[PDB]
Order: C-alpha cells, then structure tokens, then sequence
C-alpha cells in the first residue's frame, strides 16, 4: 500500500498466442540482475497486462517501473493459480517509449598495464593456452555484425575441469547454470504442458531474451533431453 | 476491573523491555535501534527468565491467555518509538527469545489446552506457499457508522442489520479495504 520505484526489462511479446481470463495476459519478468551478492535466489516477479500496453512494448527497453503493490487477489474464487511469495497483484504504471569509470578509463588506455594484462588471464588454474584465448574472445564478444563463438574443453565431469565454466560468473554479468533436464524454469527450450480449463498457457521465456547483447552461458549441454534438441535445432 | 489489569500487564511489559544490566544508559538503545533498522532484520530478545523472576504471575497470565494478549501485545506494544512519523509505515514487529530452559513435553500438550505455550519441534512437513485469501478487515461507511474493534476476524461477513441502505449484500461487490486490513504475510505448515 504504498508507491514502489523500481526497474525492469520488457521480455516478449503475446501476439503470436490465441471470456473472463480474455481480459489479460500473462508476461514473465525478472528484476534481479547478475551478481556476485545475487546469489541467494530472488523472488520472480509475474506481472499482468490488462490489454493496455499489448503491442506497444519492444524488447532491449532499460525502463524503470513504478507504482503501488495492492494484493488484491482476483483468485478469491479459487479457480487458478497463484504469486509466490511477494503475493501481490502486480500493476504496470511505467514504460517509457520513444566515476570509477573515468579513473579506470585513465588506467585503461595506459601501456604500462597492457604488457602483463596477457600474462595473468587466467590465475585460477593456468589451463591451456587455447582456453584463454576462447575467455578472451568471449569477454569481449566480439549492419548484420554478429557472431557466435563455439569453445570447446576435452576433460572429464569428476575433475573440476567441468566446474572451470563455474569461474566465468565472477567476471561474466549473465550467467546460468542448466545442468541438463530439471533447469531453473525455462532453461532457454520451449514446451508445453496441459493446463487446466481456466489458464494461461505459458509463454517460454529463456535467458538468450534476457541477455539481449549480452553473453548467455550454458553449462552440459551434451546432457540436454532429445526432445528439447528437436526445438532449439531450428531457433 | 479489566481495564486495570490489562494496562497494568503492559505498562510491566513496556518497562522492562530495557534492562538495567548491560550497562546503562541510552548508548545500547541507539545499538539496537542500528542493529535492527538499518538490516531490517527484526530480530530482539528479552530474557523470560528475568521477566518471570520479575513478576512469575506474568509468565501465569500468559501461558493461561495468549488469546487474549496477542491483540494487545499486536497494537499497544508498538509505543517504543517515540515518533509519530514511523507508526503509520510499521506494519508488524518480529521478536523471539532463545535458549529457553521451561517447556514442555508434547505428550502433555494435549488437544484439551488450547491457549497454552508448546515448543515448535517435529519435522517439518508440507510446505505451502503463501496465498493471500481475505483474512480481516471491514467495508463499513464512516457517514453510516463508526469503527468498533470488533468485526470479522475470520472469513465471516457482518452479523448486524442496522441502517439497511448498503447491508442489502444480494449483489456482487468487490470493495476491498486495501487500506485497512490486516495482510503482512502468512503460511501454514
């Protein structure tokens, strides 16, 4: 019961999906970024769209969200499902439409620092000196200018050669692990299940929309299911 | 009668929520004011057994009436912060206590003793996520009548019929005192 200022990400879109559950739609948003202090799992935020802001929002809008949480819990007629803990109906009031960095950008463009930057890449463990020049290429991922790198490691689960991929979260900002089958909601594959006769159908948000020019990390992923494989071939 | 039992019970709870052990002074008050408000983690302690060594007819009066402390300890506690300002934000407080020496066996805590204490031990089964279902709160006009600190509780509606020009309730309406009700957080294990 009082006014929140706070920001989000418009994720996707429910053009492309098919009287009383017509009124709205159903949106997935996130509001906790990548993060070392991150790391206890946050609250997800459901948001609904009482078909007011359908087809104005686009993804890759920073936007910064404001309004009030009522919980005015419309499921009173138990005949749906419901919020996690945060149980509160959440409203859409905000979406616009239309330093350290200087010191260290003094540093940066200094020669003294770039000699031995290349010398102490990889302190961890020392690796190969492939592996570092894949990290490289992969820290600074880098019209139709684009491109995706394919590293590849020949080790074996038991080692932490397998966990050396854990290291990357420190530097890198987006960072999920899917460990195969059973990932953390949508682990970036699309599926269905069969609702009930008042529900939405789900709308599969994966990680590559919210790392939209980011950098998405995915970890097994020899030990995907064959059924997911058929989907993620195409996109 | 009541009356002076009921405040007598809080003004001996009020007193001694600061101890006069642990130094003295107001340098501890501003301690736990830092250590409580800027985590936000709400966590304080007061020793039951001093408090029952103080007075061991409170330590009675409780165990035989949580019932009916728990609504007076819910609004007339909240008094110790001196400031206007911050009352209308709080919502709820959070103590505890820990390392208690009495309790009780769960054999002896029968059915038959609802409004005693029981200590929280077994495994934990069942975990729910929190649903918000109407719980407390009223719809009655202020023009028509005013608030008495008596309606609803559970999920039942307003017994009276008096002044029967909203009371016809042979419609739907979904006016949800939003404003006042009693929705913090809440979940069953």
């Amino acid at each position: 019961n009082q006014l929140i200022r706070t920001s989000g990400v418009v994720t996707s879109c429910t053009g492309v999906l098919p009287t009383i559950y017509q009124n709205y739609q159903r949106i997935r948003i996130q509001e906790s970024p990548g993060k070392v202090a991150a790391g206890r799992l946050p609250r997800s935020k459901d948001a609904i769209l009482l078909a007011d802001l359908v087809d104005s929002c686009k993804p890759g809008d920073e936007i910064e969200l404001t309004g009030i949480y009522h919980n005015n819990y419309d499921g009173s007629l138990n005949t749906a499902n419901g919020f996690p803990v945060f149980a509160t109906v959440i409203l859409a009031n905000h979406v616009a439409k239309k330093e350290d960095v200087k010191m260290i950008t003094s540093l940066s463009k200094d020669q003294q620092i770039g000699e031995k930057i290349f010398a102490s890449i990889a302190p961890s463990i020392y690796g190969h000196e492939d592996i570092k020049r894949g990290l490289a290429l992969a820290l600074f991922g880098g019209h139709k200018v684009r491109g995706d790198i394919n590293v590849l490691l020949c080790g074996d689960p038991g080692t932490a050669k397998s966990q050396f991929l854990k290291y990357i979260e420190k530097v890198s900002s987006r960072a999920i692990f899917t460990t195969g089958q059973g990932a953390s909601a949508v682990g970036l594959t699309a599926y269905v299940q069969r609702h009930p006769v008042s529900r939405e159908w789900t709308l599969e948000a994966g990680a590559l929309v919210l790392a939209d020019r980011g950098v998405c990390l995915i970890d097994e992923f020899d030990k995907m299911n064959d059924q997911d494989r058929t989907s993620i071939h195409e996109a | 009668v009541r009356d002076e039992v009921a405040e007598k019970c809080q003004k001996l709870f009020l007193d001694f929520l600061e101890e006069f052990q642990s130094s003295d002074g107001e340098i501890k008050y501003l301690q736990l004011a830092e250590e409580l408000i800027r985590p936000e983690r709400n966590t304080l302690v007061v020793s039951f057994v001093d408090l029952e060594q103080f007075n061991q007819q409170l330590s009675t009066t409780i165990q035989e009436e949580f019932y009916r402390v728990y609504p007076y300890l819910c609004r007339a506690l909240k008094t110790f912060v001196k400031d206007r300002k911050e009352i209308p934000l709080a919502k709820d407080f959070y103590v505890a206590f820990q390392d208690l020496p009495t309790r009780h066996k769960i054999r002896e805590l029968t059915s038959s003793r609802i409004g005693l204490l029981t200590r929280i031990s077994g495994q934990v089964v069942r975990t729910h996520p929190v649903h918000p279902e109407l719980v407390s709160g009223t719809f009655l006009c202020l023009d028509c009548q005013t608030v008495i600190r008596d309606v609803e509780q559970q999920f039942k509606y307003t017994q009276p019929n008096i002044c029967r020009n909203p009371v016809c309730a042979n419609r739907r309406r979904f006016l949800l005192d939003t404003n006042k009700s009693r929705f913090v957080d809440f979940q069953k294990v």
